[PDB]
């Protein structure tokens, strides 16, 4: 009676969900078919025994969303809420938001409204997409525009695949990233940022296995979502819901872009050789090597941090695990937020997926914080846009897709004030 | 009694899984056997030509 | 000869596309009224309030 | 489902085109009669992209075959996979086009062009979501360029929202095979610059060496050369007919490539091209394929990329692999070799991964590349044209059939301004 | 005679092409606004309550 | 510079939108002034946009340099005879045929011929089945929905923009086929 | 149950009916002599429509085959399914009607009329509720044009109600078989407009086109042309001999295909007419048998329907089919070509659907469509008539056989009027 709706959009968002919904199937003991051998928050019940997930999988390209409806999990999902497309996005913001976006909205929001009516106590939303792809930029930002007026006060959480600083897949990717951040600033709630290359780095060093792929990439993203939302369903010593994440991750409405971190990411062999205590797993969060986004924390200042624990965590040894952090000087705390921390405690140790590379630990904590070191990550992306737009590089496709050129100038202007907020945050006040 | 009648409907509605899927497989073979029958009819007319 | 022939096929396509165009214009301008009727319904209860 | 009509028009076209259909049926498991006879199911799940179904298995290819004199077409018929095509599609005239653009673009051409667009219109209405067309011209020539250009132009006026890729053999640099090939090219390149989306210059001198140096074939015939050009077309369009991790429809591979709306000429390339008994001494990892992928010795075009600046390059990898390795090797390229890449678009490489390997090859990786070095080809044709137009050589056999000198002058102007556009970015 | 009835219908087609474009843009203004149409009434429904 | 603006603008012109194409054509004029190649390209994109007068300005300002550009010779189709009155445009259609044959020029020649010899009822006669659109795009102007703002312009502007071209095409069809000639055609048919 | 009394009249008709009687003989099962040997009772069921029961389970047909030259009927016997015909229902004169409407309508013929009306009367009142009285024949000859239109006349007087269908052959536009064709045809179209109630204009020139431009045949025999016509017939009387979902007999295909008493001349057309090599490459989706029917080509009457406004069209579909696909596709037609369909009648299209398909197929149809394009057929014949009476050419052979000149002029007038009226409703 306290459920939340998760919408997964795009090539990225669907494949995250396939490696994320296998975690909910394994935590609750849900079968792939959909019947039992509590559920309420992420699973519905059609009064018979066939558990139906309250998720809508929307995409513009049918060839990937077809794999969900033909594979093992074809019986679990409702065949009509799992909506396909007709024409693809082609990494265009101007296509998925203005040309082919608008033709797949009169029924997608109809699915969300019917899933809203089936609930009684909804309080949150959860979105998976990527800032680089056309569907994850254009179609997402239209959904933010639609959900801001349809529902409003309801929380709208978000998980994204950030532009990797060093490597890239698309080359109009900075074009998509700036325009989707423009719409997400005012029509969203909290946008949890994850990139690709840092997960590739932590899968080398901490995880013993090499040659990682999108299967291992998305299972770790499935772990960060399962850890952040496990407090809804399992009783814990200190519980937390999605609307609580509103008031302690953002001090200002313009900044709503925190980061994730999974601390006990270890292989099967290496967990024999060290013991995982909550004192040692807490300061393993703050190391820049374990950071899930390539932002060095010494450049920035920590604004607010969240530590959601799982399993047999003892709260006696979590404040001692934090009092060690505040005394050491490599984490920067200054006067305008001397509190800076929170924890959430759950009683469910993290499950293990068959064939997975993670070790079945009992003390899993996920570190969720917004830093001012995102400014230098955005100090290159606006420079990235200003290096391509300086002589009108690829934008003829955009103005060929219903886009007027005039928003790009005020997309600069609205984004130019964003790091002007960042320099206002970092300065001390006397 | 409400539990076992929803379970009773569970067996009753999953029998329409197997009946309609078998009907679909029987329908596609029925139209396929029509295609051979028209082709084996053409085999007979190509005989009397020969 | 082929000119006249090809030109017949051409005129056909033109008059046929014009026809399907009037059709979509007629599928609309009915559903435009379907966006005017509730448009002519709330402001009568807006002006009521 | 997206659909791609394969318009083949001309000797070199109907030739490689045939090969294309052989190196496409094998994958989708179709026999030389029209019937699914394959292993995995993933093969008929997307047959709706090149093969329309007929009655009971007959996957009739959506290919419109055009020429001018029954001959190349009859060869495609009387051959291997040759009867799969629907009779109507075979649209031919009677007279030849003696490599004279005028003939294929003016006097005759028109005569058959009407019929050609008829079959195209028909097979365009039998589509769920037309992605675009896939022309195959021999440029330098008549039934090739002369006709293709006419058809290409007509299509772009009828469907102004479709990606028309045009795998075209470019007037060879060293040994040409047509004394009037320069003339043809000039007028051709002019049209395929304002009426196309992703051309692919499939030169011959290059291909005739890649088989001599890499494959070490002792007697390379046209047969083998076409397997290479066919492979690229299958690669460009693999994520539209099979599953994957990072799919890439043609529109995507265009947006991430065609920079300013004119530099849309790309250089083709395949990945695992080793000889017969040399494989034993060579692994097949993303690292290895990438050496070859970017090796300029394995480019199906003539221009050397190390004499210009890669504007934007893409690669449609097909095979079970590690996205990390893909990014890692591509990253190294941009860094290790930076000067050879343009700087105003930092991310200069695009990766894509279809998860259905080619036949008898665990990992294949087609590479398409917009390299400024293409200036050479354009300049060469412009240069050769310059010599002929000057002393008005073989022109009564062109202007004789309706083609004023001003037409060829205008043509030269355009071809030369394309070279200007490219060099302006190299510096 | 046949060209004269081709171009006349080619003329008549484009003035039906325009009317489609001006009606679809007229639709788009009504469609987005039908979303904000309900909560404006809900806000004014609470307005009758607050001045009650 | 100039080659980007043409290639998108010509492609936008073919792709159905004409308002955005003419903008891309217009930006190219701020590269080089006397550019006959692009001046006709505007006037192709401006005739299709319903309005007439700017297309004539771009048509003339093209061919004020040299009468040799056959593509621009096509453009003068929009002169008097086709825009109103009952005679002119053939005087240029013939002089275009003195140049390269250009089978499209002949189309204008066969059209400009013996036609030089020549409210509800008038609108329904002159305008075809789109006359249902004409009255209905005028009956939608008797409301309060007109006073709005879509993007920069107004909703009432669009509701009158379609009416403006339909009224412009009304006189264009009236000039080609006069109402007086229509009575003569019916009378001669019945008598014979 | 209702029945139909074929009146196979005229040489051409004698033949048109012979291939037709073989076509119905098969659909129902009646073997080349009579003994039913079908494979589904659905056949025998209602055989009464075109077959009378005899002894030893024989079903001799109900056709008063007629002629004026004892030779064509003689061939009709010595052929394939010819023993079926009764040895008494063959009314044969001795003196041929040397291609002269007069010789057949006033002199030689008359003598035979009494005998024909007798047999007709007999086979006619030997029924329960006769539904029709067809008369297959040509209008450009002697017996047909002559005796045929007299039989039609005296029969519409004896039985003044039963539908009077008249599958007629109107002279071809270009190549003609006779010289005095005009006079004969013109005179026949006057004793047909104010008598019959469903004439079906079938033209040979048109038929040939559908046997070379659609059937890709090379040596069309008059016989193969007759089979296409026979198919049209079966279709117009299918929903009465075999069950269906929306059945429509002849009276219905009238109250829904003739918008004015006089206007009664309808053009025909079949649906699945594909060649052998292509028979397999094409699918038979209802959309396809809909495209190959509304096209100007698949029209057994040489009168481009693109120059008129179909006052009403029909479609006796035949074959297990989806009523949606039909109605839906028929609306696309109704709208896609609203500029070719008159408006005074909002919806112009009758959609009947049977169940038993044409032997050996999957679906079929007949495009019985009343168009204002038939105005052209009579005008070409009239253009010729006025171009012979003007000089009283080939008229000494007519005025002779008790015939006046005013009669000839009266035909020009009653024909001019049809053409004139047809245009009044085309505006
Ligand atoms: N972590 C993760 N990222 C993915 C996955 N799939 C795609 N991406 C990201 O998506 C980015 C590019 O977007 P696309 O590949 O075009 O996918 P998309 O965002 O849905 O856009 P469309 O393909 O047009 O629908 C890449 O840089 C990837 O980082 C995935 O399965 N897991
Ligand atoms: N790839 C490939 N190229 C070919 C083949 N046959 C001819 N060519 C090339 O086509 C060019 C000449 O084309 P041409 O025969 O004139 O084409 P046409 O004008 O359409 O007849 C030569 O330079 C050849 O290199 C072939 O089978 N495969
Ligand atoms: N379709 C078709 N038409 C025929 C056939 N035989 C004759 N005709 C037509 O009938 C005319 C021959 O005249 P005929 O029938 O002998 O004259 P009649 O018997 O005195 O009325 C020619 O103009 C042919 O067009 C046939 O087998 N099929
Ligand atoms: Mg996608």
């Amino acid at each position: 009676m306290r459920e939340c709706i998760s919408v997964h959009v795009g090539q990225a968002g669907v494949q995250i969900g396939n490696a994320c919904w296998e975690l909910y199937c394994l935590e609750h003991g849900i079968q792939p078919d959909g019947q039992m051998p509590s559920f309420n928050t992420f699973f519905s019940e059609t009064g018979a025994g066939k558990h139906v997930p309250r998720a809508v999988f929307v995409d513009l390209e049918p060839t990937v969303i077809d794999e969900v409806r033909t594979g093992t999990y074809r019986q679990l999902f409702h065949p009509e809420q799992l909506i396909t497309g007709k024409e693809d996005a082609a990494n265009n913001y101007a296509r998925g938001h203005y040309t082919i976006g608008k033709e797949l909205i009169d029924l997608v929001l109809d699915r969300i409204r019917k899933l809203a009516d089936q609930c009684t106590g909804l309080q949150g939303f959860l979105i998976f997409h990527s800032f680089g792809g056309g569907t994850g930029s254009g179609f997402t930002s239209l959904l933010m525009e639609r959900l801001s007026v349809d529902y409003g006060k309801k929380s709208k959480l978000e998980f994204s695949i950030y532009p990797a600083p060093q490597v890239s897949t698309a080359v109009v990717e900075p074009y998509n990233s700036i325009l989707t951040t423009h719409t997400t600033l005012e029509h969203s709630d909290c946008a949890f940022m994850v990139d690709n290359e840092a997960i590739y780095d932590i899968c080398r060093r901490n995880l013993d296995i090499e040659r990682p792929t999108y299967t291992n990439l998305n299972r770790l993203i499935g772990q960060i979502v399962s850890s952040i939302t496990a407090s809804l369903r399992f009783d814990g010593a200190l519980n937390v819901d999605l609307t609580e994440f509103q008031t302690n991750l953002v001090p200002y409405p313009r900044i709503h872009f925190p980061l994730a971190t999974y601390a006990p990411v270890i292989s099967a062999e290496k967990a024999y050789h060290e013991q995982l205590s909550v004192a040692e797993i807490t300061n393993a969060c703050f190391e820049p090597a374990n950071q899930m986004v390539k932002c060095d924390p010494r450049h920035g200042k920590y604004m607010a941090c969240c530590l959601l624990y799982r399993g047999d965590v003892v709260p006696k040894d979590v404040n001692a695990a934090i009092a060690t952090i505040k005394t050491k000087r490599t984490i920067q705390f200054v006067d305008w937020c001397p509190t800076g921390f929170k924890v959430g405690i759950n009683y469910q140790p993290p499950t293990v997926v068959p064939g997975g590379d993670l070790a079945k630990v009992q003390r899993a904590v996920c570190m969720l914080s917004n830093t001012t070191a995102i400014a230098e990550a955005w100090a290159r992306l606006d420079h990235k846009f200003d290096l391509m737009y300086a002589k009108r590089a690829f934008v003829h496709w955009y103005v060929g897709e219903g886009m007027e050129e005039g928003e790009f100038s005020e997309a600069r202007e609205d984004m130019a004030a964003l790091e002007k907020d960042y320099e206002e945050v970092g300065m001390d006040s006397v | 009694k409400p539990r076992m009648k929803q379970l009773e409907h569970k067996r009753a509605v999953e029998k329409l899984i197997e009946e309609r899927r078998n009907q679909f497989l029987a329908d596609k073979q029925r139209e396929l056997e029509e295609w051979q029958w028209q082709q084996r009819r053409q085999g007979c007319i190509n005989a009397i030509v020969e | 000869q082929r000119r006249i022939k090809s030109l017949e096929n051409q005129l056909d396509k033109v008059i046929c596309r014009f026809d399907i165009q009037l059709a979509q214009n007629a599928t609309l301008r009915e559903e435009l009224d379907l966006l005017r009727i509730e448009r002519n319904r709330y402001l009568n209860v807006d002006r009521k309030l | 489902m997206r659909e791609i009509v394969h318009l083949q028009a001309g000797q070199c076209g109907n030739q490689i085109g045939a090969k294309f259909w052989e190196v496409i049926s094998d994958e989708h498991g179709i026999d030389p009669t029209g019937t699914y006879h394959g292993d995995s199911d993933l093969q008929l799940e997307r047959i709706n992209v090149y093969y329309n179904e007929a009655t009971g298995g007959k996957y009739v290819p959506r290919a419109v075959l055009v020429d001018l004199e029954p001959g190349t077409m009859d060869s495609v018929r009387s051959g291997p996979f040759g009867q799969i095509f629907r009779p109507d599609n075979f649209v031919f005239g009677q007279s030849g086009a003696g490599n004279n653009w005028a003939k294929g673009h003016y006097t005759e051409g028109a005569e058959l062009v009407d019929s050609v667009l008829d079959v195209v219109r028909k097979e365009a209405e039998s589509c769920d979501c037309l992605q675009g067309f896939q022309l195959t011209h021999s440029l330098g020539g008549g039934t090739g360029s002369g006709m293709g250009t006419l058809l290409i132009s007509k299509i772009r006026e009828e469907y102004p929202d479709r990606i028309m890729n045009t795998f075209s053999v470019v007037p060879s640099p060293k040994v040409s095979d047509t004394v009037v090939e320069p003339y043809n090219a000039t007028l051709s390149v002019h049209q395929l610059v304002e009426n196309t989306d992703e051309t692919y210059c499939i030169d011959n001198e290059a291909l005739y060496d890649i088989c001599f140096r890499t494959l070490k074939l002792t007697t390379p015939t046209y047969g083998d050369l076409n397997h290479l050009v066919s492979a690229t077309m299958s690669g460009v369009t693999t994520c539209l007919r099979f599953p994957g991790q990072l799919n890439a429809d043609l529109r995507k591979l265009a947006v991430n490539m065609v920079p300013f709306p004119r530099l849309h000429f790309f250089m083709p390339g395949f990945a695992p091209l080793t000889s017969r008994g040399s494989q034993q001494y060579r692994a097949l990892t993303v690292p290895e394929l990438t050496q070859q992928m970017f090796d300029a010795k394995n480019m199906m075009a003539a221009c050397d990329p190390r004499h210009g600046r890669y504007l934007t390059v893409a690669a449609v990898f097909r095979g079970r692999m590690s996205m990390k390795e893909v990014d890692e090797q591509m990253l190294n390229v941009q860094n290790k070799n930076s000067s050879y890449f343009v700087e105003w678009i930092p991310n200069n490489v695009k990766t894509a991964v279809c998860d259905i390997p080619p036949r008898g090859l665990k990992m294949s990786a087609t590479f398409i590349g917009n390299s400024t070095a293409i200036q050479e080809l354009f300049k060469r044709i412009s240069e050769q044209f310059t010599a002929m137009f000057r002393r008005k050589a073989f022109l009564h056999w062109y202007t004789g059939e309706g083609m004023d000198e001003m037409e060829f002058t205008e043509a030269e102007s355009n071809m030369n301004d394309l070279v200007s556009e490219y060099q302006q970015y190299q510096d | 005679n046949l060209e004269n009835r081709l171009e006349k219908a080619r003329m008549k087609a484009e003035e039906a092409e325009h009317i489609t474009s001006v009606y679809l843009q007229l639709k788009a203004y009504l469609q987005e606004e039908s979303l904000h149409l309900g909560n404006r009434l809900d806000f004014m429904e609470a307005e009758v309550v607050r001045t009650k | 510079t100039f080659p980007s603006y043409m290639a998108e603008g010509e492609r936008l012109y073919l792709c159905g939108e004409f308002a955005k194409a003419a903008h891309s054509f217009s930006n190219a004029l701020h590269l080089q002034s006397g550019d006959k190649n692009c001046l006709v390209a505007r006037s192709k994109c401006f005739l299709k946009m319903g309005e007439l007068e700017k297309s004539l300005e771009d048509a003339e300002a093209s061919l004020q340099g040299d009468p040799t550009f056959c593509k621009g010779i096509l453009q003068k189709a929009e002169t008097l005879y086709t825009m109103g009155d009952f005679e002119f445009a053939l005087v240029f259609y013939h002089r275009g045929y003195k140049l390269r044959p250009d089978r499209e020029f002949k189309v204008g020649i066969q059209k400009a011929q013996e036609a030089i010899n020549n409210k509800i009822v008038r609108q329904l006669l002159g305008e075809l089945y789109v006359d249902k659109e004409y009255l209905e795009k005028l009956l939608l102007d008797e409301d309060l929905i007109k006073g709005t703002i879509k993007h920069g312009l107004t909703v009432e502007d669009l509701i009158m923009t379609g009416i403006n071209y339909l009224e412009t095409r009304s006189d264009f069809w009236r000039q080609q086929k006069p109402i007086y000639a229509r009575e003569r055609d019916r009378k001669l048919m019945q008598e014979k």
